[PDB]
RNA sequence: GGACCUGGCGGUGCUUCAUAUCCCUCUAGAGGAGCCUGUUCUGUAAUCGAUAAACCCCGAUCAACCUCACCACCUCUUGCUCAGCCUAUAUACCGCCAUCUUCAGCAAACCCUGAUGAAGGCUACAAAGUAAGCGCAAGUACCCACGUAAAGACGUUAGGUCAAGGUGUAGCCCAUGAGGUGGCAAGAAAUGGGCUACAUUUUCUACCCCAGAAAACUACGAUAGCCCUUAUGAAACUUAAGGGUCGAAGGUGGAUUUAGC
């Protein structure tokens, strides 16, 4: 762990004037900023943040209090709203930190090409214990096939073949794509969910950028992590407690 | 409260090792096992076997080399090989040592029918990793 | 909080120590604690205002001569000067005299630690010859 | 069963009950103690019953420059062994009985006048050997907690000094009585009263003062009539230096009223040099073993009056009837000026 | 929940989407540039972009769903809302043709109308006084209005007193009636209206 | 001083209620003794202040025929907000008036509390509607729309004992028929001095192939 | 006896509060029926422990013999053991835990205040506090940074366990130890928890969701009773499974009450 150095010679006569405040790197940075807010009078966002406090204490190798910290930054917004140059730019931009922001922005998959030519995408989803892969083609007639069978043969009830059509019908897209996929593990609903995102995923290679984006926002290409809960010793359920006994 | 193996705090006197300092639920986290054989895994035979040997290596060990240990064990078997791997301070004579090397791996070869090798590895004082 | 930008500059410029700050308790009566069992602690205090910011007398008053610490201190008619080993009656609040007293100082200070200089020069040169 | 068995520190801590309801609160007291003892203390490795003699182990592995052979001690020659292990571990035990004894304080169980030696030396090599501390008071404090109930702490109150002027006191507070020891005796030597004596022996004048409801009058004596004080003033007065001094204690008689009571005026006495400097004139001693021979103890060290001191027919200086009733031979008291131990 | 604050509910709404861009205004501009940096929940199951889809019919299904078993709580929904179709269609093939102008033949209509003829205005609130219960009138929030609609109907189709039918006939039946605001549930609305205006006085409280 | 505490030390403090004070503030710090008097004596200030805005026609001649009367005024600790209450009217007609007056006003009045350069930084004023069962006239609202439709086991427990259940345990029995001391912990007695006084006594180079 | 401090308590004030949470609100239940199981009481020659929250399918992830510690009878005495004891004491303890904890505090060592009294030590435009360490936190496990686990100090209830084992003190040593044979563990009842029901969102069959029948004294409803068979075992009116017979109470349950975001 890096280590302040001696604040002091042999003859005992601390090196820095701010000694005996027990926090002369703090209170140094607060006697710099508020001199150059001084000076300043007499001469007259988005992917920035602001430094954590413990990245302010290690830039000073000292211990801050919380409040400490916030009259920092105080400091320094009231230094940004003013006019200030090139040489008080410098300054507030070591304490400044580069924010990553991660795009939301789905990723297409590529477009590849079968034995006859014909273009298809592949995707694969995941719904609880139900694992999907989807093979979405650029021109059909509306024909879905899971795991060899006729949708609605494979899906007898109406809200797993109602699952089928959300992705299609959001894109107004019905009767114009040929679907076959495989799905295995979890129940009907698991895996008409499961298909629903293969299909939106494989589906985006073939709308505009616009078109998935609008998918994204109606929760269309989202991963349900809703899995279920273990069961918890001492419990009935997995929330569910044992009766509280009559007393 | 939990207590199963947990060192308590104190007034700040109490030397700890780092095995000492390391509550249970840490056991392959922050410390591993002092015992590795293959009794445990999936499919093995012979785990009753090869903890009630370790039970009392521990104890024969302890005894055998009375305030000299200053770790617990580490008991490493490959094939049928057994290797005891303990620290040990440095006040009893080194022929002490080479006497009951030679004695307790002879013993103990002859005991469980197997060839038994003990390694010592020699510090000046226990190691403290805090102090509780 | 008016002077504690000029009084840090002051103590800067002429090789001092300033202490403008909230005042934590036991800097002084504490200190081998707050900073180690080597540090040394000031031979001479000097305060500009010996009030508070609530009008009551700086801790550091009461605890400079607890630790036998002669202060320095400019006394207006609403301070206590009974611990303060050299008191000064001035107006500590008018900007005019608050600079007045840091350019004294400041000169004072500054002037003798040239005068040791020159003196350890020359009684060193004649050592020699 | 070998494996039902325990090492001895696990016995030691079951068997000596240290942890536990009872010793958590002293809900359980002691006046018969279960007390650990070290079983592989006097035990060799290699030495067992049999008395068998390995060679590396309990005995020389070389013998006559050839190595030995594994024997057996003979049963007379063990016996030998065994009896003398014995009598090693009375003589452990007789050694460990045989510990020496601390002089009593002003009472076999009380804790005041008891010393505890100097101060610890300071962090930057500082020391205080010269110093000696004695303790005043020892009290226990119950204070009520909102979870715990009621809990028991230590209140010390001790008293050090070189005997050569310099002495203070300090209050000390822990939950163990020892720690309360170390905070008061070294917190009491950063807090020292420098008290003047006169000739290095007594007091400068008689001192008469209340310190809330505690009154304390002292007397300046001479020579050879030690400390007929109050047995706490006769332990401070041994740090200060005073070795002839008489006082009297009336009402409330509270240790640390009196303690702080007494170095409070002690501390106030105004010496001769004072006193001549403040008057400008020669303070003349008059002793009637010397008899009419002027004795000037003191001078001013500025310029000295002309004018002589006036000469108030009668002072209207505040007298005490007890004084006043001793002088005239009607204080009876069955307990004043009894034979005593030397102080 | 397995979702962080960060995620929000998903819009399932085509028009929302294909609004044009010039028609949007400052506010809504920056809504939906917003939206393309935040996280968004997976779509449930139930709920889809369908143009048949019907919040209140699923939420009605919702609440008759016993054990988790939604496919027979769908199938008794879709068979109340097919009797209740061919009841009307039998009542306007019997009308005549003056008649026939007011006879309302769509089943979702009439179940909204029907619920709607349910909703309780005000509600009252067991209140303690003086170690004695009295209740205490309250205007009802428009979520708890419809609620008790829809609780009432599901409440009366369960009731004992109908022996042996089959609930898409006792709900179809029920429906028609609190259509024509006529019906026990209709009428557990006008009681609660009536003691309500009964405890008036008590309204201070 | 009174029986009303004025001992504290920092009696000669600025008392500074702003917004920005509270963001500045020792998450630790708690409340102090005579802390809530300066703002129990804050709130009654506002309560002054508006009081005499409403009956003075100069300020605005609507709210002066309103004659509203303010039935509660207690501002927040936050600093962010206030909280005034007014007395609500018989009829919901003239309510409507008086909130509607009131509403459009606030914003000006919290400009002439400026004027007040004591009082300078006031929160935004919530005019709270309370105190005239405001929930009571709303509730009418909805009583005359509401449609009301046509118009028109054992006595063991009264006494408090299960005497049938122990009636059948009698005759279920008739078929099987037919201090000490406790010490003064002051006085608690040790040991610790005799074990002092009895004693205390709990009693380098290095070479290769030494011998 | 006076004054004060702390704690406890107040049919004690004010303000803000609890998120499956104190009340209302939401869903499914318990409280009624039968059965399964625990405890209590009663009974028996016939264990023991838990037993308000924090006991009551609890020690037991388990009692036909064994297990077993119990009762009756008989037998052995340096005894499987360099003996033995499930004898007393959990108010001597280790060990492992409950509880607040669905907490955030505990505190060594110093320093200062109150005259150096018991005590107290915070104000950020800051007024005497600084604090190692422990906990929380962080981190790690599981499918994420979410959630759930795990973790959760000090202290509280002399909380639970001497019958897991070990063990201090006290007691037994031809018996309070050891072995054998047989036997006990029932219900006049009360009560806790659970199971199955009372049915039509149901019952039976096919299917695993586009069906056909049933549907009130031959319906729904026992996993109960009775009889038989089989499985395990040396041993089964006894334990479990299956078949037959039988077709009961029960018609959705007062005060009250549990769990869930
Ligand atoms: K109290
Ligand atoms: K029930
Ligand atoms: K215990
Ligand atoms: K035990
Ligand atoms: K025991
Ligand atoms: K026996
Ligand atoms: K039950
Ligand atoms: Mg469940
Ligand atoms: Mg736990
Ligand atoms: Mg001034
Ligand atoms: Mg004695
Ligand atoms: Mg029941
Ligand atoms: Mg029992
Ligand atoms: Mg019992
Ligand atoms: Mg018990
Ligand atoms: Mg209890
Ligand atoms: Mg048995
Ligand atoms: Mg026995
Ligand atoms: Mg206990
Ligand atoms: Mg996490
Ligand atoms: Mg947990
Ligand atoms: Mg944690
Ligand atoms: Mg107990
Ligand atoms: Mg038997
Ligand atoms: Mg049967
Ligand atoms: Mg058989
Ligand atoms: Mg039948």
């Amino acid at each position: 762990p890096r280590q302040r150095a001696i604040q002091w010679g042999e003859d005992g006569r601390p090196f820095h004037y701010l000694f005996y405040t027990g926090k002369q790197s703090y209170y140094s940075l607060m006697h710099d900023v508020y001199g150059m807010l001084l000076n300043l009078e007499k001469h007259q966002v988005i992917g920035s943040r602001w430094l954590i406090k413990e990245e302010l204490e290690e830039m000073l190798v000292e211990k801050l209090s919380d409040l400490d910290y916030m009259q920092f930054i105080r400091l320094l917004e009231k230094l940004l709203t003013s006019q200030c140059g090139a040489a008080e730019e410098e300054f507030v931009q070591r304490f400044r930190r580069s924010v990553t922001l991660e795009s939301k922005k789905q990723l297409i998959e590529p477009v590849q090409y079968d034995e006859q030519g014909m273009a298809f995408s592949k995707s694969e989803g995941k719904r609880k214990t139900a694992k999907a892969e989807a093979i979405v083609y650029k021109h059909g007639s509306g024909r879905i096939k899971v795991n060899g069978i006729d949708y609605q043969l494979y899906f007898p009830i109406t809200q797993d073949r109602e699952q089928l059509m959300f992705p299609f019908h959001f894109v107004d897209r019905l009767g114009k794509h040929d679907v076959t996929c495989t799905v295995s593990g979890g129940g009907r609903s698991a895996q008409a969910g499961a298909i629903r995102l293969a299909m939106a995923k494989a589906l985006c290679s073939f709308v505009t950028e616009d078109e998935v984006e609008w998918m994204r926002q109606a929760g269309l290409l989202t991963t349900d992590p809703r899995v279920r809960e273990r069961k918890k010793p001492g419990q009935e359920g997995a929330r569910r407690k044992f009766t509280w006994k009559k007393r | 409260k939990n207590r199963a193996a947990r060192v308590r705090v104190s007034k700040g006197d109490k030397p700890v090792t780092y095995e000492e300092a390391h509550a249970p639920h840490y056991i392959a986290h922050r410390k591993g096992w002092l015992s590795l054989h293959t009794g445990n895994l999936d499919g093995e035979d012979h785990a009753a076997e090869r903890t009630v040997e370790d039970v009392f290596l521990r104890k024969f060990m302890w005894g055998t080399f009375p305030g000299c240990l200053a770790d617990q064990l580490v008991l490493k078997r490959r094939g049928n090989q057994l290797e005891i791997c303990a620290v040990v301070l440095r006040q009893l004579s080194p022929h002490k040592y080479y006497f009951l090397v030679g004695y307790s791996e002879t013993l103990l070869s002859y005991f469980y029918k197997c060839p038994v090798r003990l390694h010592l590895q020699t510090v000046p004082s226990k190691v403290v990793y805090k102090y509780l | 909080r008016q002077f504690s930008y000029l009084i840090e500059n002051m103590a800067r410029d002429c090789g001092e120590y300033a202490h403008t700050r909230y005042f934590r308790g036991g800097m002084l009566t504490n200190a081998r604690l707050l900073f180690g069992p080597t540090v040394r602690l000031p031979d001479l205090i000097i305060f500009l205002h010996t009030l508070n910011n609530i009008f009551e007398p700086h801790v550091a008053v009461r605890d400079a001569a607890k630790m036998n610490i002669p202060t320095v201190g400019i006394v207006d008619t609403n301070c206590n000067p009974c611990l303060i080993t050299y008191p000064v009656p001035g107006n500590d609040d008018s900007p005019l005299a608050v600079h007045l007293y840091c350019r004294l100082f400041q000169t004072a200070i500054t002037r003798a630690k040239e005068k040791r200089q020159q003196v350890e020069a020359l009684y060193r040169l004649q050592g020699q010859k | 069963s070998f494996f039902t068995k325990l090492t001895a520190d696990e016995l030691w801590k079951g068997a000596l009950a240290e942890t536990g309801a009872g010793a958590k609160k002293g809900r359980g007291k002691r006046t018969k103690k279960k007390k650990r003892k070290d079983l592989n203390r006097g035990q060799i490795i290699g030495e067992g019953r049999y008395g068998f003699l390995w060679p590396g182990l309990n005995v020389p592995l070389m013998k006559n420059g050839a190595v030995q052979t594994i024997a057996q001690r003979s049963k007379e020659e063990q016996e030998k062994v065994e009896a003398d292990m014995i009598q090693q571990r009375e003589e452990w035990d007789r050694k460990k009985k045989m510990k020496v004894k601390r002089e009593r304080g002003w009472s076999g169980n009380s804790w005041g006048g008891i010393s505890l030696g100097p101060p610890d030396p300071g962090p930057c090599g500082e020391t205080y050997e010269d110093f000696d501390t004695r303790i005043l008071e020892v009290r226990n404090v119950f204070t009520m907690t909102a979870k715990e109930g009621r809990k028991k702490s230590i209140r010390v109150l001790v008293a050090v000094g070189n005997g050569k002027g310099a002495a203070g006191f300090s209050i000390g507070k822990a939950t163990d009585r020892m720690d309360a020891f170390r905070k008061a005796k070294n917190r009491a030597v950063h807090h020292l009263h420098y008290i003047e004596r006169y000739e290095d022996h007594t007091i400068f004048h008689d001192i008469s003062l209340r310190f809330k409801r505690t009154h304390i009058k002292m007397k300046k004596q001479p020579k050879g009539y030690g400390l007929r004080c109050h047995r706490a003033i006769i332990t401070i007065c041994r740090l200060i230096g005073i070795k002839d001094m008489y006082a009297k204690v009336s009402g409330s008689i509270n240790m640390l009223s009196l303690t702080q009571g007494l170095f409070r005026g002690l501390s106030r006495q105004e010496t001769h040099q004072q006193l001549a400097d403040k008057k400008g004139l020669h303070v003349v001693e008059i002793r009637e073993e010397c008899g009419p021979l002027p004795i000037v103890v003191a001078s001013p060290r500025g310029p000295l009056r002309k004018d002589p001191e006036p000469e108030d027919e009668v002072p209207d200086v505040k007298l005490d009837w007890e004084d006043v009733k001793t002088a005239q031979g009607m204080k009876r008291s069955v307990w004043s000026n009894l034979k005593r131990a030397a102080t | 929940s397995r979702y962080s604050p960060e995620f929000k509910d998903p819009l399932i709404d085509k028009e929302y989407y294909r609004k044009p861009v010039e028609e949007l205004t400052e506010e809504e501009k920056y809504v939906r540039e917003l939206k393309k940096t935040q996280l968004i929940k997976a779509a449930p199951a139930g709920k889809t972009s369908s143009v048949f889809e019907d919040p209140v019919i699923s939420k009605f299904t919702n609440m008759m769903m016993i054990g988790g078993n939604k496919v027979l709580a769908r199938s008794l929904m879709i068979q109340t809302l097919e009797a209740v179709k061919r009841k009307q269609f039998e009542k306007y093939h019997a009308a005549s043709a003056e008649e026939q102008a007011t006879i309302e033949r769509n089943p979702y209509t009439i179940f909204h109308q029907a619920l709607k003829n349910c909703e309780p205005m005000i509600g009252l609130v067991p209140i303690l006084k003086g170690g004695r219960f009295y209740q205490v009138p309250v205007p009802l929030p428009d979520r708890r209005r419809r609620f008790l609609a829809m609780k009432w109907m599901i409440t009366e189709c369960r009731d004992k007193k109908h022996q042996r039918t089959l609930m898409p006939e006792k709900l179809s039946h029920k429906l028609l009636e609190a259509f024509h605001n006529q019906g026990p549930v209709i009428k557990r609305k006008h009681d609660l209206h009536k003691m309500a205006e009964a405890n008036r006085a008590l309204a201070h409280y | 001083k009174v029986w009303y505490e004025s001992p504290s030390l920092g009696s000669h403090s600025t008392y500074k209620p702003s917004k920005l004070e509270f963001l500045m503030r020792s998450t630790s710090k708690k409340t102090r003794k005579e802390d809530h008097a300066r703002l129990r004596a804050l709130n009654g200030l506002l309560y002054k202040a508006l009081t005499d805005l409403l009956c003075t026609p100069e300020v605005s001649q609507e709210l002066y025929d309103l004659n509203v009367e303010l039935s509660k005024v207690s501002l927040t600790p936050d600093f962010s907000a206030c909280r005034a209450y007014w007395k609500t009217t018989l009829s919901a007609e003239q309510n409507a008036h008086m909130e509607a007056v009131l509403q459009r006003s606030a914003a000006h009045m919290r400009h002439l509390l400026m004027s007040q350069q004591t009082l300078r930084n006031v929160p935004p004023i919530v005019f709270v509607q309370d105190k005239g069962n405001a929930a009571l006239a709303e509730l009418d609202q909805l009583l005359a729309v509401a449609d009301f439709g046509p118009r028109d086991t054992t006595s063991s427990s009264l006494c408090g004992i299960d005497h049938e259940a122990l009636n059948k345990q009698i005759m279920e029995y008739k078929r099987r028929k037919d201090g000490r001391k406790r010490a003064k912990p002051r006085l608690e007695q040790d040991s610790s001095l005799k074990s002092y006084l009895s004693g205390e006594e709990v009693e380098e180079y290095e070479c290769y192939a030494p011998d």
